[PDB]
RNA sequence: GAUGGGGAAGCUCCGUUUCAAAGGCCUGAUUUUAUGCAGGCCACCAUCGAAAGGGAAUCCGGUUAAGAUUCCGGAACCUGG
RNA sequence: GUUCUUUGUAAAGUGCCUUCGAAGAGUCGAGUUGUUUGGGAAUGCAGCUCUAAGUGGGUGGUAAAUUCCAUCUAAAGCUAA
RNA sequence: UUGACCUCAAAUCAGGUAGGAGUACCCGCUGAACUUAAGCAUAUCAAUAAGCGGAGGAAAAGAAACCAACCGGGAUUGCCUUAGUAACGGCGAGUGAAGCGGCAAAAGCUCAAAUUUGAAAUCUGGUACCUUCGGUGCCCGAGUUGUAAUUUGGAGAGGG
């Protein structure tokens, strides 16, 4: 069972923090019962629910920071794209498509014509 | 420190050695009274700054909008010429009327040929103190040369 | 070592020659990929004939000067006599060689005539509009064969 | 002009105004939560017979503790989780790699009363 | 030694936890080929070399 | 144009003006570090002929290297082989002093790219070079399509792979019958003419 | 055994205070106040290297299946504030 | 293919006459030494020494002097298959 | 006294970048000996193995200071051939390319050296806004010891 992320996403951060601390209290109360009982499979659901609550809290905070840094250069490095080191160091499309004005004049004057050959 | 020691011992060595006359053709610079009055003359002919250039272009654009003069609403400029290749071409074309050469160009081989070229082409030259003075004349930091080529009446 | 009446052999196999052995197992697959590359290039340049027009030109040495063959590109003098600039010829599909010269009037006249027939045979499309599609052929060399005089 | 008097033959590097960092962007942009909080420093009690002899005789609770926790963190978290004032903490590292903490409570509280409140006896 | 370092004690703790026989329910799984702990180590027979 | 005056004056190296100027500058360059940053090119005409432009992102370093042969680094001169390989003293390095100078400059500034180098001075002990370097992260070189080819990752350490002017000179890359051993790469040609080619239908 | 430097095609080598612009210390002054500006003092010049060298300070009694100068009871001492 | 912006009093090409036509230096080259090459009075590379010219310079597989001829344009740079 | 310039520094200054791995193939440096010569020293193995530096999906080379000597060809690369040839070699053992010809693929180019001189026309950065692989305005700065436009020898420039 456990908690559901889509219904966790509608709450505020204080309710999420309180739900997290009651989940941790429940996990401690199950861990003190695990030593007396032979098996206790209910611990795994509480563990995964704690993971779900932490994931929702982190994604809410990260989205708030993204909207704070929206529409400006120099956003933080973990928020900007990852792809690879070489693709990050590669030239952008604008810089790669930069051409001299002399070559631009030559390309406008003499572009590669489309032609066919029968008649 | 070593930079202080190098910059002192370098000018020590440059007079310990017997310099060949193309150097120490310099270091007889202009005297301070005539230098002051020639910079007072040159200060009247100063190149235009960026802001007055910008309003000059707005006036030119408005004038070609209203009357369509061929960029000839503004009068003929009278400014000091600067820049090394520019003034060498002016001296070779015999257009320069008076050429000032800074005495402290730090490759001296940029300007050692300039007095001989001025003497051959008949242009009067003066070795003057201060590439910084020439730069603040032409609204730069350093100018290393200056030239009056055409003066008002 | 040396033995019965046999010719003296010179087999250069005293290095580690088994480290450099190239067996062309990929002849058939390389041919198939080569035809695939030709077809995708033709589809990419879908009206144009996949190769430039080459001049007729006389082969260099005394062993081969009896024959005539294809060159790299036309002379600037040849394209000026044909009546079009070198940049325009390069855009409409004529190979131009800036570094060969004309010393032979027969070769010059043959190349000028060859350019005249090419300009008569091609269709040049307008740069903007209708593009009147025209069912490409794939070999300007096959449509303009090199003929021995 | 006159030069500056120097009473020492040594030349030292002059003192320069050193500014503080004013970054254009944050370093990690989400500050991490508490790495080692009260629920992580106290894993579970040890309920072997040797440990259970201590809880009425010595008035000492025995807990299993994360290996990153020290005595200040153990004491603060026992005070926060069980609302009990503690006398002292003695820790060891067990031969299985875990950490064990003997927490001796003050005389006002009874560890036997607290252990079955927690849920083990 | 009695005065040991924490790295040595950590490796000793890991080897002590590894020192156990096979769990007996492993043999009941389908397509099980594991018969016994082949990586078992005893202090009399082979040394850790740490 | 002053630059052709600077060139044709620079060819008169044993004229008294140039040997005085050389004599002062070689002392000034011994007094500095082995590798140090030059503020401006000493020969701006030579720099801009090799490709320098006076804009942001063009860097000049000055460098001196030790002259002479390369002593074979063997303990006490023992080579342990046939007498044709017993030479220690008169052996020569196959690359140039200009090449090892710009390679040390590139190791000093690995974030830059080596463009060219030129001789400035020498004495009995050292040879002095000035190295032109371009910053491939500066936006004035990311833009300006005449120079953004240096930002392509195939040009990392051209001076280490021998792709500069003196590198190609030392590798022997030139057209002609005098360069049959070294024309497309010496080891490439050696592999090409030491390969044994076998076809499916054996010729 | 780094650094400053100097060799070496280079992996790296030399050197350890050297052809270096090599730093921090207390009083405070100010009480938009933060810690700059008032000051003044000092020139070693990284760091690693001993469970037998140097070194702040704990003893007795009892207690466990297995721990103790470490736990319990009593009685002390040192360091920092 | 369909649509919006008119780029642009801008840019490019082509014919004839006239005056010109800037073209890379401790480099080219030479001696010597070592290595390398099929390269042979010396194929390339590198060290040291000497060190250019501008109807010039390089090459034209036997060294040198003299007279020609032919063919390119170094000592700066990019580029798919 | 004050304000510049040049040169050299310092900052946990604003923003970036390098190192290491992999390494079949690629670009260089450095560099053997076993072996063969029926011994062995030049030679050979081999301009190889080992060692070191540096890249990419390919790399390198590449638009002639070329090949030729002909009725001349025309960037580079690769295949077939030239050819086990010309040549080198205790002329011994052994080594050993290149031009032409056919084919695969084909593609060309740009800086420096020129006075814009009737107007540094050029560019990084910061800030504000926006449609954000960037654009516009403003402000410092870089830059005349030369950043833009114009030309690259096949040409081309200035006038008419
Ligand atoms: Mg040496």
């Amino acid at each position: 069972a456990g908690v559901k992320a889509y219904e966790l996403r509608t709450k505020s951060k204080e309710q999420l923090a309180s739900q997290l601390v009651d989940l941790k209290k429940e996990l401690a109360e199950l861990k003190v019962q695990k030593l007396s009982r032979p098996s206790l499979p209910k611990i795994k659901t509480v563990r995964k629910s704690i993971a779900c609550v932490l994931t929702v809290i982190n994604e809410q905070q990260r989205e708030a920071v993204r909207q704070l840094y929206k529409g400006k250069k120099y956003q933080p490095k973990d928020l900007r794209a990852k792809k690879t080191r070489a693709l990050r160091r590669a030239l952008t499309k604008f810089e790669a498509s930069q051409v001299t004005e002399k070559q631009r004049k030559k390309q406008i004057a003499f572009p590669q014509r489309k032609y066919a050959i029968k008649a | 420190p070593e930079y202080v020691r190098v910059q002192r011992q370098k000018k020590i060595l440059s007079i310990r050695l017997k310099v060949p006359p193309t150097i120490a053709q310099f270091q007889y610079t202009l005297d301070r009274n005539t230098a002051a009055e020639t910079f007072k003359l040159f200060n009247k002919y100063r190149p235009e700054t960026a802001a007055e250039k910008k309003e000059r272009l707005t006036k030119e654009a408005a004038a070609v909008a209203e009357g369509k003069s061929k960029q000839d609403a503004s009068p003929k400029p009278y400014a000091v010429k600067y820049g090394l290749n520019h003034v060498v071409a002016l001296i070779e074309n015999k257009k320069a009327k008076l050429v000032l050469i800074a005495n402290d160009v730090d490759p001296i081989e940029l300007v050692v040929f300039l007095p001989a070229l001025c003497k051959k082409m008949g242009v009067p030259y003066a070795i003057v103190k201060g590439k910084a003075r020439l730069g603040t004349l032409v609204n730069q930091k350093t100018s290393a040369v200056a030239a009056l080529t055409e003066v008002r009446a | 070592a040396i033995s019965k009446n046999l010719p003296i052999l010179k087999n250069h196999f005293r290095k580690h020659w088994q480290e450099r052995v190239k067996v062309h197992f990929d002849q058939a697959g390389k041919k198939v990929s080569r035809r695939n590359a030709r077809a995708t290039r033709a589809a990419k340049i879908a009206p144009r004939p996949l190769d430039l027009l080459r001049p007729v030109v006389r082969a260099p040495t005394v062993k081969y000067n009896r024959k005539v063959r294809a060159g790299r590109g036309f002379t600037l003098a040849e394209v000026k006599a044909a009546g079009l600039t070198a940049a325009y010829a390069r855009t409409i599909g004529i190979a131009v060689d800036h570094r060969r010269q004309n010393r032979n009037q027969e070769i010059f006249d043959a190349n000028v005539q060859r350019l005249k027939e090419y300009q008569s045979k091609i269709i040049v499309f307008p740069r903007n509009g209708k593009a009147p599609e025209a069912e490409q052929v794939l070999s300007a060399a096959a449509t303009f064969p090199i003929a021995q005089p | 002009k006159a030069l500056k008097v120097r009473t020492s033959a040594t030349f030292r590097l002059p003192k320069t105004l050193k500014l503080a960092r004013a970054p254009k962007y944050a370093s990690k942009a989400v500050p991490h939560y508490n790495r080692l909080d009260s629920y992580k420093v106290i894993e579970q009690p040890i309920t072997s017979e040797t440990a259970m002899k201590k809880v009425e005789d010595g008035n000492i609770l025995v807990f299993q503790v994360s290996m990153k926790a020290n005595k200040y963190q153990i004491k603060k978290a026992v005070k926060e989780l069980y609302e009990v004032d503690v006398l002292k903490v003695n820790t060891l590292v067990r031969p299985n790699g875990t950490k064990k903490a003997y927490v001796r409570l003050t005389a006002d509280y009874d560890a036997l009363d607290i252990a079955n409140r927690i849920g083990y006896i | 030694a009695a005065q040991k370092s924490f790295r040595i004690k950590q490796k000793m703790a890991k080897a002590k936890k590894q020192n156990r026989p096979l769990p007996q329910w492993i043999r009941l799984r389908t397509n099980n080929t594991i018969r016994y702990n082949a990586k078992r180590r005893n202090w009399r027979r082979t040394k850790m070399n740490i | 144009g002053a630059y052709k005056y600077l060139e044709e004056l620079q060819r008169k190296k044993q004229s008294d003006v140039l040997r005085f100027l050389q004599r002062v500058r070689v002392w000034e360059y011994r007094q500095k570090n082995v590798i140090h940053r030059a503020a401006r090119p000493t020969r701006p005409d030579k720099a801009r002929r090799l490709g320098y432009k006076a804009k942001q992102g063009f860097v000049i370093y000055r460098v001196r290297v030790r002259r002479g042969n390369r002593k074979r680094p063997v303990p006490k001169g023992a080579t342990y082989g046939k007498p044709t390989n017993q030479g220690v003293n008169e052996l020569k390095y196959q690359r140039s002093l200009r090449a090892t100078a710009e390679e040390r400059v590139g190791r000093r500034a690995a974030n830059l790219r080596v463009l060219n180098s030129y001789w400035v001075n020498q004495d009995s002990t050292y040879k002095y070079f000035e190295v032109i370097l371009v910053d491939p992260q500066h936006k004035a070189i990311r833009r300006d399509a005449r120079y953004n080819w240096i930002c392509d990752p195939v040009h990392k350490h051209r001076e280490a792979r021998g792709l500069t002017a003196t590198g190609k000179k030392s590798r022997g890359i030139n057209k002609g019958h005098k360069f049959n051993n070294t024309k497309a790469g010496r080891r490439k040609t050696w592999k090409r003419q030491n390969t044994l080619s076998l076809w499916r239908y054996r010729k």
